[PDB]
């Protein structure tokens, strides 16, 4: 029924550089999206909700906003624990929930 | 009579099944339970607990969406433990009842349909979601289980 | 509060496959939470099995067959998860989650996103 | 007399939450920045009935707000208040930038930290005792890993939305 589309694939960056990524939804969803982040290893947590509500105890460097089909997750400035997979998931009520396929970021 | 308490399989408690035609019970100490308050027998599955469910002017989910008997009931309800036939090592689940419904069951009314059940506010249009249920559950038999959720086997006989 | 896991780590080609995670700190009787069953194939996205509600109730994923399960026991309070018939592609990670539901001012029932995650367990499927 | 509760001047800090003893004028409004029930319906409230109903007021931080739910985990949540596993009611919470904000800030709210022992459900603490410290006794400042056990918050007129203060009150209903 609903699905995603994650990009870029995969990222590199530097410290202290601008990072975005978007999430793109086949169908309106009313900001029922969130964001996570996964460790090598690990299990994942949650970072963002609601497309715009931040979860507590995560930075204040991290950011979201959009709404209906678009939504971007924006990093101010990269650390050296920022570098991970993160995923995007909808939780909308009158379809399955899904996950993205996920994007990596490296050292360049 | 044979063929009623002796049978291989006993239908499920939502589609319990119908009969008529035209000693051992009496004396038997296998029934654990045999009170008496046109002959139709029945026979289904429960759980234990729900064996106080089946007499009349009871109320619950047994009674209210699965089975139900008249004020003047003329019968006799007999049932007995079942747990080494009905259970299994990893656990059964072949067995159903519903869970949910808008209005309770007459007397002897028997329900099949399988339409989704429309909870809140908004309607569904026959697509399950968070806020429409799946009417039909299923139970768990294991051999460990206490004597309360073991399964029985009832037969009820009605004059 | 703190979620355990406990699982084989092998099985054979042509076998049932059992899980069981469990909760300290806490209780399962409670009409404010869920619970959910999730699982990661070796280098690849996530996958949504299914949620289970106070009061027995149940939802699955349609993409699946059915195949798997999800039931409490209140003997123990811990939830597991049953899938008869194993094969080769059921090696991955299974990871057991929580989540709130609560009520809208327009009167309207909503939920939150998972915020409580298991260790993981790993299996294998041996030949 | 909801009015005494939600538009009262003087509120209390969360560390000494205030507690007092007792609808469409509450969920009609559209200043409220959060609302959200458990258990209940905010339209269903008019249709029953209690013996009790309990309502509950402080401040706290805007992004603190999130941990004002059952089954959350933090400093407030930890030390200062503490909702049951199990609860009943609804969260109410606004932003009140125009008031409690004053040049060069306003110093009168406190919170608790660096408690020992985590609050049981509805419950609250006042008495200023010993300070969390090591192995070592400390009645002062004397000690370097010694401290204070409450904190100012720092609201000022220029700040981050994160870090406005906001108005919450909490009601409970048993029967």
């Amino acid at each position: 029924d609903i699905q995603m589309t994650q990009s870029p694939s995969t990222l590199s960056a530097s410290v202290g550089d601008r990072v975005t990524i978007t999430c793109r939804a086949s169908q309106s969803i009313s900001s029922w999206l969130a964001w996570y982040q996964q460790k090598p290893g690990k299990a994942p947590k949650l970072l963002i909700y609601d497309a715009s509500s931040l979860e507590s105890g995560v930075p204040s460097r991290f950011s979201g906003s959009g709404s209906g089909t678009e939504f971007t997750l924006t990093i101010s400035s990269l650390q050296p624990d920022d570098f991970a997979t993160y995923y995007c998931q909808q939780y909308n009520s009158y379809s399955p929930w899904t996950f993205g396929q996920g994007t990596k970021v490296e050292i360049k | 009579f044979g063929e009623v308490f002796n049978a291989t399989r006993f239908a499920s408690v939502y589609a319990w099944n119908r009969k008529r035609i035209s000693s051992v019970l009496y004396n038997s100490a296998s029934f654990s339970t045999f009170k008496c308050y046109n002959v139709y027998a029945d026979s289904f599955v429960i759980r234990g607990d729900e064996v106080r469910q089946i007499a009349p002017g009871q109320t619950g989910k047994i009674a209210d969406y699965n089975y139900k008997l008249p004020d003047d009931f003329t019968g006799c309800v007999i049932a007995w433990n079942s747990n080494n036939l009905d259970s299994k090592v990893g656990g059964n689940y072949n067995y159903l009842y519903r869970l949910f419904r808008k209005s309770n069951l007459k007397p002897f009314e028997r329900d099949i349909s399988t339409e989704i059940y429309q909870a809140g506010s908004t309607p569904c249009n026959g697509v399950e979601g968070f806020n429409c249920y799946f009417p039909l559950q299923s139970y768990g038999f294991q051999p460990t289980n206490g004597v309360g959720y073991q399964p029985y086997r009832v037969v009820v006989l009605s004059f | 509060v703190q979620l355990q896991q406990w699982g084989p780590g092998l099985v054979n080609p042509s076998e049932t496959l059992s899980l069981t995670c469990s909760v300290s700190g806490g209780s399962f009787a409670t009409e404010n939470y869920y619970w959910s069953w999730i699982r990661q194939h070796p280098g690849e996205g996530l996958e949504w099995i299914g949620n289970i509600y106070f009061s027995g109730n149940t939802y699955y994923n349609p993409s699946l067959n059915n195949r798997f399960t999800i039931s409490f026991d209140t003997s123990k309070n811990h939830l597991s998860l049953k899938l008869p018939s194993v094969t080769a592609a059921d090696t991955a990670v299974y990871y057991c989650a929580r989540g709130t539901i609560y009520f809208d001012r327009s009167g309207y029932r909503r939920v939150d996103p998972f915020h409580i995650w298991g260790q993981g367990t790993m299996v294998i499927v041996s030949s």
